[PDB]
């Protein structure tokens, strides 16, 4: 029944936008090469240039959609008729024991009537050593409707009839099907969902889900027939199992509660979480097979598959939003290297699916467009200013590098700490250091290998000799000199005070880590 | 265990008076499942009375019924009740009771399970 | 939602093959089940979602549908198979019965 929703001048808003975009490029581009200086004085060796404006301008812009469209969040209250169905779809390959237990005990207790909420559990490898789970979740779901199949085959590989009669028919369903992936698992799933519900709920087999996620979800989802699909909120299960946690933990905060708050302000948010998401059944039924059939420029895809649906749901011109009234508990990763492989990992759907999503821009807000274009030529930039900096042949030049780097990561914690109203967000600085050092080279790295485990050191590697070249040879051309000029003296005055502040913010930072973590 | 359902309170009635008809499950639970009452008068088709769905409060019943039954089922006992006052000569048939699944949407499941018959007998 | 079943009695001998047709006017979001009754019995299920075969239901009923109108046949018409067969347009918030069809012997 749903249709494409095209505008009525597809062609006019497709060459205005893609116009916009060049035109912000440019533009972006000459502010930076110009270094042309707006704000100045004396004494003071830095200034405000156009393009130190125009970042700024942005991130104000960001936090104050932000904050609009929480703020527009809380205040709004909706009925809630509980007169629409839905379907928790779970998938599993294999979880541990602990966390399965956790996930299929908040299904079961979430806060939605019995008779509206259908649970379905998808296993991959029907090999006789995956039945653990399907016993835990007959054990879990004892007094109701339960039907398990072991499914000797795949939809891709009598079973299907099976499948899909169990499945439609039925409240609880587990399913045990030959391994294929995680993209395997969702589509049998989604495909025998056929149209026995009309809100299709995703999750994960570690996902601990609150009681008020579903109704929350479907409670925005009611609102607005134009909306397709919508988030929530996700948490950390253990963000005290390292210091990677910690910081993965406060990430997750910022990039929920402000960035995907700032795109649902435009109703146009571009991915949709993994634990957390409810697309409505019509839309998905309609893309699901073009979904499963997807490659990357003739190279099939296993990443991603959360914002693939979300580009899909985009693509028929209809909006995603985002609800923090919804929230989950996830796991993440606590060592070095998985962290990072899972960022390079995500880095790599992001640039195979920034192409696709760059059809769709005529569709949706120009904030869209805007926010890809930036996101897209930020690093580029970082990267470039870095080198110019480090080899520039002063001590100056990294320091303050150094300085201007940290005095954003602290701007962007105090809005942060504002915000959610809790002291913790400053610390939210200190992933400075950690993206400037893996993030910054795992993003070339995916980039240079975008077609395809210790593989992700060499990238580190080069950036760390980069970086200890150019300091050492930035010291040395300092060494030798004359600081008896009245301009090296200034840039010593400058110096000193700032290699000061800098030891003091970060002694500072360090002793506040360790009360707030050791307490 | 196998799934039963026992029905009592059955009998005869003076016109215009009250009967309390009562639906004993076994081998499962009421807030898992649909309850239906159905019944047949003497000689003729089925017809369907009224249903309730416990831990959601779901109760309809039908234009013939709708104003004078009432439906309700007690989880303490794990049991099903009909209520109907302001009975009248045409009521008088063989009650049964069903048990079903959900509603989701062109699937239903069936109404599996059907109880026995009791009897009610509305004349002077 | 008036549900009618078209033949309203029915003869057959043993090894006919025999055709019910139900048709209902309200074929939106409705599943349609078949039973089947014995007298001095309680109905029991044959079919379910109108294409479905209830566990234990010998493979000789089926079931179909074709637009509004709903179908029930039997291959072969065992010594057991003469009852009488009720057709049902569950949903919720009203529920409607079929009527008669009831299958006898020459
Ligand atoms: C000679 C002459 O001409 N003049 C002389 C003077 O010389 C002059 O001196 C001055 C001077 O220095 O003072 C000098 O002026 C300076 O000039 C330089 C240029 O040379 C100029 O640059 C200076 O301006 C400053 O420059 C900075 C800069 O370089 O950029 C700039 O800093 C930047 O500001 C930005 C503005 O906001 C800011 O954004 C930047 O920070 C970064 O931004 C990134 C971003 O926004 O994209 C961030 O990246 C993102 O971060 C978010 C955070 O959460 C992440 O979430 C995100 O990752 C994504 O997260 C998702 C998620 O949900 O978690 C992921 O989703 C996942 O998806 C998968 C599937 O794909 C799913 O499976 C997962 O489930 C899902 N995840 C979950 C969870 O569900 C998703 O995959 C993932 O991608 C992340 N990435 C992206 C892509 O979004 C980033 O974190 C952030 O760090 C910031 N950069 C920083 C801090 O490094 C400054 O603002 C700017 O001010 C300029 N200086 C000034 C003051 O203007 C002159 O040039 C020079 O001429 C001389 O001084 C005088 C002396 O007298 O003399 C004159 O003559």
């Amino acid at each position: 029944i749903p249709k494409d929703l095209e505008p009525k001048h597809p062609t006019l808003w497709r060459i205005i936008y893609y116009s916009f975009g060049v035109v912000l490029l440019a533009t972006i581009t000459a502010a930076y090469v110009a270094e042309f200086q707006v704000l100045k004085h004396e004494a003071i060796l830095f200034s405000l240039g156009l393009y130190g404006l125009a970042m700024l301008l942005h991130l104000m812009m960001q936090s104050l959609f932000a904050f609009l469209e929480i703020r527009r969040v809380n205040k709004s209250e909706l009925p809630c008729s509980f007169k629409k169905t839905v379907a928790l779809t779970i998938a599993g390959y294999q979880e541990n024991p602990e966390y399965l237990i956790k996930c299929l005990e908040s299904c079961k207790y979430v806060k939605y009537p019995k008779d509206k909420l259908k649970i379905i559990l998808v296993i991959d490898g029907n090999t006789e050593d995956d039945a653990y789970m399907m016993e835990m979740f007959k054990d879990v779901f004892h007094g109701e409707d339960v039907g398990t199949y072991v499914w000797k085959g795949n939809y891709h590989t009598e079973g299907i009839n099976m499948v899909e009669e169990l499945v439609r028919n039925k409240r609880c369903v587990c399913i045990m099907q030959q391994w294929g992936g995680k993209r395997e698992v969702m589509y049998t799933a989604f495909q025998a969902i056929g149209t026995s519900v009309d809100y299709v709920q995703v999750c994960d087999s570690d996902t601990k889900l609150d009681e008020l996620a579903t109704v929350e979800m479907v409670k925005v989802l009611e609102s607005n027939d134009m909306y397709g699909a919508v988030g929530g909120d996700v948490r950390i299960l253990n963000p005290y199992d390292s210091f990677i946690s910690f910081m993965s933990s406060l990430r997750y905060w910022m990039a929920f509660n402000v960035e995907r708050a700032c795109q649902s302000y435009f109703d146009c948010v571009s991915c949709i979480s993994g634990p957390l998401g409810m697309y409505r059944n019509n839309i998905l039924q309609v893309f699901l097979e073009a979904w499963y059939r997807q490659k990357f420029l003739g190279t099939y895809c296993t990443l991603g598959d959360d914002r693939h649906l979300t580009n899909r749901v985009l693509s028929m011109g209809y909006r995603t939003k985002y609800t923090h009234k919804s929230r989950a508990f996830s796991e993440t990763p606590s060592l070095y290297l998985r962290w990072l492989n899972q960022q390079t990992r995500w880095t790599k759907s992001y640039f195979r699916e920034w192409l696709y999503n760059a059809q769709w821009w005529h569709k949706h807000h120009i904030w869209m467009t805007y926010e890809s274009v930036v996101s897209f030529i930020f690093p580029f930039f970082i990267t470039a200013t870095v080198i110019r900096l480090i080899y520039a042949g002063t001590i100056w030049n990294v320091v303050w590098l150094l300085l201007c780097i940290q005095i954003m990561s602290l701007f962007k914690s105090i809005y942060a700490c504002w915000l959610r109203g809790n002291f913790i967000m400053l610390l939210m600085s200190l992933y400075s250091m950690l993206y400037m050092t893996g993030l910054l080279p795992s993003k070339y790295f995916a980039l240079l290998t975008l077609n395809k485990n210790y593989m992700p050191i060499l990238p580190l590697s080069i950036w760390a000799a980069v970086l200890c070249g150019g300091v050492g040879y930035s010291i040395y051309m300092d060494c030798q000199n004359d600081w008896s000029t009245p301009e090296k003296q200034k840039e010593m005055y400058h110096l000193l005070y700032g290699c000061v502040g800098y030891v003091m913010y970060w002694v500072i930072m360090a002793v506040m880590y360790w009360v707030w973590v050791k307490r | 265990s196998e799934v039963q359902l026992v029905e009592s309170g059955g009998g005869l009635v003076q016109p215009g008076g009250s009967l309390r008809l009562s639906c004993a499950a076994s081998g499962f639970n009421v807030s898992s499942y649909y309850i239906h009452w159905v019944r047949q008068a003497p000689g003729k088709g089925l017809e369907w009375v009224a249903s309730i769905s416990s831990s959601s409060g779901s109760t309809s019943y039908a234009d013939s019924v709708k104003g004078r039954f009432t439906i309700s089922a007690d989880t303490s006992k794990n049991t099903a009740y009909l209520q109907m006052n302001s009975l009248r000569a045409e009521d008088t048939a063989v009650y049964y009771c069903a048990r079903s699944g959900y509603y989701w949407g062109p699937y239903f499941g069936g109404f599996d399970y059907w109880g026995q018959g009791t009897l009610v007998t509305v004349s002077s | 939602i008036q549900m009618t079943q078209s033949p309203s009695s029915l003869s057959a001998s043993v090894g006919d093959r025999v055709t019910i047709t139900c048709r209902a006017s309200q074929s939106v979001s409705s599943a349609v089940a078949w039973y089947q009754q014995k007298p001095g019995k309680a109905p029991k299920l044959l079919i379910y979602s109108a294409s479905s075969l209830y566990s234990g239901v010998p493979s000789r009923f089926s079931g179909s549908r074709s637009g509004t109108d709903f179908t029930l046949t039997i291959s072969s018409l065992q010594p057991e198979d003469f009852a009488t067969y009720y057709c049902q347009q569950s949903s919720s918030s009203l529920i409607t019965f079929g009527q008669g069809t009831k299958v006898e012997i020459k």
